[PDB]
């Protein structure tokens, strides 16, 4: 049995949604917005 | 061909006259030697287990399930499972048959 | 990216086919049938894990040993090689 | 009021001053999120806590003639 | 967060409360499995809670729908044109009772 | 945007009942329904029933 993610969409999502409002790349780019965001919280 | 017969309501509610029903099968199955405690007649021999529960089951038309056999030790506890009554309605008529106040809507989509 | 844009052929499973209706028949021969024949008679599967289990480096050895000497050439080599890498790595060498 | 001033040492009396309120709503806060970064990957960490909250609204503001 | 959500000031609706006060919930919208595993809860709460709730909010409009469903929800609609949505799922019976009773307080 | 009148789970009398219980107020229903008729929606009704006949 092989076993893949087939909802790692949602999960970037969580980040992203906390990073739409940021400026540059942050806003979109995953590894780049959840240092941002991590930071944010 | 053999056609089968309509299938049967499980609702029961117990005659009136249960008692005086019992009493006269008993003194069938069991003869009049012992009128005197009826009630407390044991049910240890299973022919005359049998002739008692199957005449009630063809008359009254609810018969004693499987589970509970053992638990009819005597006549007595025979009078008490036909004195509880049964019930046949969906959920949806229990629901429905229960009085509702006017804001509450049960839809049964089934 | 990476999700499919539509639901996949819905899934309709048979519960009630045959071999699922008849699953575990018999898994009792032996308490029922007098012991003549014992439940892992009843497994099917290569000839070398009948009623039988092990970790890897023991089905190995078993397999090299019941049907080492018909197994192909390319296999058999696969075989003794994996055999000596699995015996240094379950031994903590 | 606009021309006088009560106050109390440090309450003022029951007998003067009434004000009722009523409660009009019982909600909880929107979520608060909660992060401490520790030597760890934080994100999927996140503590979110709502707290319990009520709405009251001031009804009547009653003084009486009682300071004499 | 803050500066990532939006924000609003305190309010009522309507000035609710200074007059008289209006419940604002009006209508509850429940769905739930004859069966499914998921919806047991919400099958209990149904039997033994819903109508106790609907004799004490006369001005909410209950509405228990019964089909196949694996998410039972209750759906909440508020006299401001609000729609709340929420998930019962494999929900008991105390904590369904404690959302129904937390939807009927929201404004 | 519809009426909600039109979307699911909607009971007219059960509606227009828990519109004056909330209101803490004894209204007669016969009344009360009368109230939220309009002279345009009699007028409207009339014509969708006209033309398909019945």
């Amino acid at each position: 049995l092989r076993n893949r993610v087939t909802d790692r969409y949602f999960r970037i999502q969580e980040v992203l949604k906390h990073a739409r409002h940021f400026r540059g790349r942050k806003n979109r780019c995953y590894r780049l917005a959840v240092r941002t965001v991590i930071r944010a919280f | 061909i053999l056609v089968c017969p309509p299938l049967r309501s499980r609702a029961y509610t117990p005659p009136e006259d249960l008692q005086s029903r019992l009493e006269s099968y008993v003194k069938e199955v069991f003869g009049s030697s012992l009128p005197s405690n009826w009630q407390d007649i044991s049910l240890e021999d299973s022919r005359l287990k049998f002739n008692l529960l199957a005449h009630l089951a063809d008359d009254l038309g609810h018969v004693v399930p499987n589970s509970r056999l053992h638990q009819m030790c005597r006549v007595r506890d025979v009078l008490d499972f036909y004195n509880v009554p049964i019930q046949d309605r969906s959920k949806f008529d229990e629901l429905s048959a229960s009085n509702l106040p006017p804001n509450l809507k049960i839809t049964w989509s089934y | 990216i990476g999700i499919r844009l539509t639901l996949p052929p819905p899934k309709v499973v048979d519960r009630w086919n045959e071999k699922r209706a008849m699953f575990g028949v018999y898994d009792n021969i032996g308490i029922l049938g007098n012991f003549e024949k014992h439940p892992k008679e009843l497994i099917r599967g290569p000839i070398w894990l009948r009623g039988w289990k092990g970790n890897e480096l023991q089905r190995c050895i078993r397999k090299r040993k019941m049907v080492g000497s018909r197994m192909f050439a390319d296999d058999l080599h696969n075989l003794n090689k994996r055999i000596r890498y699995l015996y240094k790595h379950f031994n903590r060498h | 009021a606009d021309n006088f001033t009560l106050l109390g040492k440090p309450l003022l009396g029951k007998d003067l001053v009434r004000v009722e309120a009523t409660v009009i709503e019982k909600t909880e806060s929107w979520p608060r999120i909660i992060m401490r970064f520790r030597k760890r990957k934080n994100f999927k960490k996140k503590r979110i806590v709502t707290t319990p909250q009520t709405v009251l609204r001031i009804n009547s503001i009653e003084i009486a003639p009682c300071l004499l | 967060t803050a500066r990532g959500t939006p924000s609003r000031f305190l309010a009522s609706v309507l000035h609710n409360g200074l007059g008289r006060y209006v419940q604002q919930l009006q209508r509850l919208s429940f769905s739930v499995s004859r069966d499914g595993a998921s919806s047991r809860g919400a099958r209990e709460f149904v039997e033994r809670e819903v109508i106790d709730f609907a004799r004490r909010n006369p001005g909410v409009v209950i509405y228990v729908n019964s089909r196949p469903c694996c998410v039972p929800r209750v759906v909440a609609e508020y006299l401001n044109g609000a729609v709340r949505e929420e998930s019962i799922h494999c929900k008991s019976v105390e904590e369904i009772s404690t959302l129904v009773q937390k939807l009927a307080d929201q404004s | 945007p519809v009426r909600r009148s039109e979307k699911p789970n909607w009971d007219y009398h059960a509606e227009i009942q828990a519109f004056g219980h909330r209101l803490q107020e004894n209204f007669s229903l016969d009344l009360l329904k009368t109230a939220f008729v309009n002279s345009c929606y009699i007028k409207s009704e009339e014509a969708k029933r006209q033309q398909l006949g019945i």
